[PDB]
This record gives structure tokens, C-alpha cells and sequence, in this order.
């Protein structure tokens, strides 16, 4: 009973700053993606008019 | 949604007078007591449901600002700061400590040459945040400067146009005084490098048409 | 650090426009051209850019052999003001005295003034002349910054 | 057992989001609570 609500409080708070940093840092994360491969759609680049 | 504010000179356009809640106005008078003057009249001016905040320096404000019996919101919520360029920076969140600031209007009379201290890149990074915080708060500042010899000053200003919504002047005459209307944005279009002359009937400012 | 050229083709965009007039905020300048039978008339409700902002202006074009080209009524409000204060003189126009204020600004020649002067829109140019030989090429520079830079100069 | 502890993780994730979804407001409810005015002080809301 003490050592199950103890690793439930632990639990808790380690998954506070991982849905803290998640969002603090979730614009990066977009960011990142994107390069990768995401998915350029919809407008397409034509070619280069010179 | 948000109401639009109207600035304290009588006989004026509509499309000069309004300012709607969500940037930053900047005004210069060439003394002290038409800045006084000023400020009272757009406090008299504006709306009963209008929330409506003055901030003062080197004075007690509660002595200086008057309030028609007429007119105008029922009270209004005084402050005070240092002669300093720290309360100037600080005064977001001062403001915020103390009040709620959506959908205000805050008048800032600085004390004579108050800001010939302050330098161009930090009155540039102010007026930024400035615009930014009223942009995000959907509130309105009303800056005026009784001041002499800013040209350097108005010519940085004139560079930040984008910060601020509207820059205007009042210079002494000798018996009239002249309003030069740099440009400004609001509900109704926006405006360029107009000249005005406006009088003092009765400690009332009055344009003469 | 880029720019954006929103070209709108519409008839009944009047609704759209005043949301455009409203829009100040997220746009630096409003331009509409009015097709009129024989030359198009342009009307800025408002446009800014580093010279400052212009606002309520209205301008006759003409398609020339698909050029446009603006109407001889190039004499239009040059809005902004912004060096009304700065004099532009050469530097024999001061005889060696320092300048009056922090609004002077002096120049070698009538060449550099010149170059100078093609940027500004309400400064005073103060030119300088010590021989009958540079009175055509002067006056071909006024000529030009008078024809370019409006009446407010 | 493990299986409640991943229940907790996941209750605490998007509760987690949500309240930093909410900064701006968690600082606006704070500066008005603890109050420190550094420099500009409310002199009195004036009739």
C-alpha cells in the first residue's frame, strides 16, 4: 500500500516534465520532422524559369 | 468587439480622434501644462464602460488629474512611478500585477524631458514590446511627452512606425497651437501628414476650422 | 525576411475591401486599380515601406504596348516628410564655418550631393557654383531630382 | 501494478500538456496573487 502509492507519486511527477517538455519543445519537434520527409503537398514547385 | 477610444480634443475628425484597443499611440506637446491639460480632457472623453488608467510621474497623481462631474467613466485607476527608466521598463508587469489590462486604455504623462534619457535602441526594443503586449492584452497605450528638442527622438519614432499606430504633435503659437497628424490607423482608415491647428477655449481644446 | 505580392482579380471584392481597409495590421499597404474604358486609375488607401507611409492616394496609369506607365500628373503628394530638417549642401556653401546644427550634412562635389538627393523627399539641396562650365550638367541634375522627387523638395 | 502505473503516465501527459497549454494564464493568475509591484504602485482609483 505505501510502496504503491510511493512509485504512483514517482510515476506522477517523471511524466510532468515529460508533458512539460514535450510541449515546451514540441515546435522543435515539427520543425524536425519536416526536413526529414514530412510530406510536401498540395503546391508543387514548377521549374526553374530562367 | 473590443470598444474604440476617442483622444481629447473637441471640433476633431472621427477619423483622428479613435483609437481602437490593441496598439500604441504616441503623442508630443511642447509644455508641461497642455500636457496636463491633454490628459484630462481625454480621461473627461471617454466612455462610461471604458476602463481607463493614468500613470504619472515625479507627482502625486491623485492631485494633478481631475475627472468632470459631468462626463466620462465613473473612476478611474490611478498609478505612480519612479522618474526612472526602470519604471517605464517594468510598467508591463506592474500593470499586470494590479489589473487585469484587456480592453484598457492607458494614458502616460512623463515629467518635462523625462524621455531624453532613455536610448534610441531601448526605446525602440519598449516601443516593440509595447506593441507586442498590446497586441496579445487587446489593450491600448496612449504615450504623451511634453518635451522641446526631440527631432531625433520624432525621427526614431517616425522609424518605428510599425510599432506604434499613431504619432502626432502639438507645438505653442503664442495663441493657437498646432497639431501635425504624422499618420494613424483605426476603425475608419488610415491617415498621412495632415496639419491642424487647434485652440485653448476654457482649458478645452478646440480645433479652429 | 520575405516579402509577399498579393495579386487579387475581382469585380464585387467591396465587402473584402473594407475587410482589407480594416486589416491595417497584418498589411503594409492597400492598392487598388480601376479599370476605366481607356487608362486605369490607382487608388492606394495606403502603403508604407522605409520612406515612410502614404495614405489615401489616387494615380492615373496607362497601358502603353503592355507597359505601365504613369500619367503626366507626376507632380502627386510625396506624403511622407521625414527630412524636412535635413539640409543637404556642399561644402563650399559653409565657407569653412561648422555646421549649424546636426541636420547638415555637407558634400564634396555636385555629383554626390546629387546621389544623395535622389533619396530624399522634403531636404533642402544646396548646391554650390564656382564656374560657368558646370551650369548645364547642374542644371540637368535639378531638372532630373525635380521631375523624380516632387514638390515637396 | 505496471499496468496502473502506465495509466497514471498517460492521465499525467496530456494533464501535463493542458497546464503548459495554460503558461500565459498560470503567470497572469500568479502575478496577481503574490502582487509585486516593483516600481509602479497604484496610488487609488480616483472618483
Amino acid at each position: 500500500i505505501s510502496d504503491i502509492i510511493e512509485i504512483i507519486v514517482v510515476c506522477a511527477l517523471i511524466f510532468f516534465p515529460l508533458g512539460y517538455l514535450a510541449r515546451h519543445s514540441l515546435r522543435r519537434i515539427r520543425d524536425t520532422l519536416r526536413l526529414f520527409f514530412a510530406k510536401p503537398r498540395y503546391v508543387k514547385p514548377a521549374g526553374t524559369l530562367r | 468587439v473590443d470598444p474604440v477610444f476617442s483622444i481629447g480634443i473637441s471640433s476633431l475628425w472621427d477619423e483622428l480622434r479613435h483609437m481602437p484597443a490593441g496598439g500604441v499611440w504616441w503623442f508630443n506637446v511642447d509644455r508641461h501644462e497642455d500636457a496636463i491639460s491633454l490628459a484630462n480632457q481625454t480621461i473627461a472623453s471617454q466612455a462610461e464602460t471604458a476602463h481607463v488608467a493614468v500613470i504619472s510621474m515625479d507627482s502625486d497623481p491623485a492631485k494633478i488629474f481631475q475627472l468632470d462631474d459631468s462626463q466620462g467613466p465613473e473612476k478611474i485607476k490611478l498609478f505612480s512611478m519612479l522618474n526612472h527608466e526602470k519604471g517605464l521598463y517594468y510598467l508591463t508587469r506592474d500593470l499586470q500585477c494590479s489589473i487585469d489590462p484587456h480592453n484598457y486604455l492607458f494614458i502616460l504623462v512623463c515629467a518635462n524631458n523625462a524621455w531624453q534619457n532613455i536610448p534610441a535602441e531601448r526605446l525602440r526594443s519598449w516601443l516593440d514590446k509595447m506593441n507586442k503586449w498590446s497586441r496579445l492584452n487587446h489593450c491600448s497605450l496612449l504615450v504623451i511627452n511634453p518635451g522641446n528638442n526631440n527631432d531625433k527622438q520624432f525621427s526614431l519614432l517616425l522609424e518605428e512606425y510599425r510599432s506604434l499606430f499613431g504619432l502626432a504633435s502639438l507645438r505653442f503659437q503664442g495663441d493657437q497651437h498646432l497639431l501635425d497628424i504624422a499618420f494613424w490607423c483605426n476603425e475608419k482608415g488610415v491617415s498621412a501628414r495632415q496639419q491642424l491647428s487647434v485652440q485653448q477655449q476654457n482649458g478645452i481644446w478646440t480645433l479652429v476650422q | 525576411h520575405c516579402s509577399l505580392l498579393v495579386i487579387n482579380p475581382g469585380n464585387n471584392n467591396d465587402k473584402q475591401f473594407s475587410l482589407l481597409l480594416e486589416e491595417y495590421r497584418s498589411l503594409f499597404g492597400l492598392a487598388s486599380l480601376r479599370f476605366q474604358g481607356d487608362q486605369h486609375l490607382l487608388d492606394i488607401a495606403f502603403w508604407c515601406n522605409e520612406k515612410g507611409v502614404s495614405a489615401r492616394q489616387q494615380l492615373s496609369v496607362q497601358q502603353q504596348n503592355g507597359i505601365w506607365t504613369l500619367v503626366q500628373s507626376e507632380e502627386a503628394e510625396i506624403q511622407p516628410r521625414s527630412d524636412e530638417k535635413r539640409i543637404l549642401s556642399n561644402v563650399a556653401v559653409l565657407e569653412g564655418a561648422p555646421p549649424l546644427s546636426e541636420h547638415w550634412q555637407l558634400f564634396n562635389n555636385n555629383e554626390v550631393l546629387f546621389n544623395e538627393a535622389r533619396t530624399a523627399q522634403a531636404a533642402t539641396v544646396v548646391f554650390s557654383l564656382q564656374q560657368n562650365a558646370q551650369i548645364e550638367p547642374l542644371a540637368r541634375s535639378i531638372h532630373t531630382l525635380r521631375r523624380q522627387r516632387g514638390s515637396a523638395m
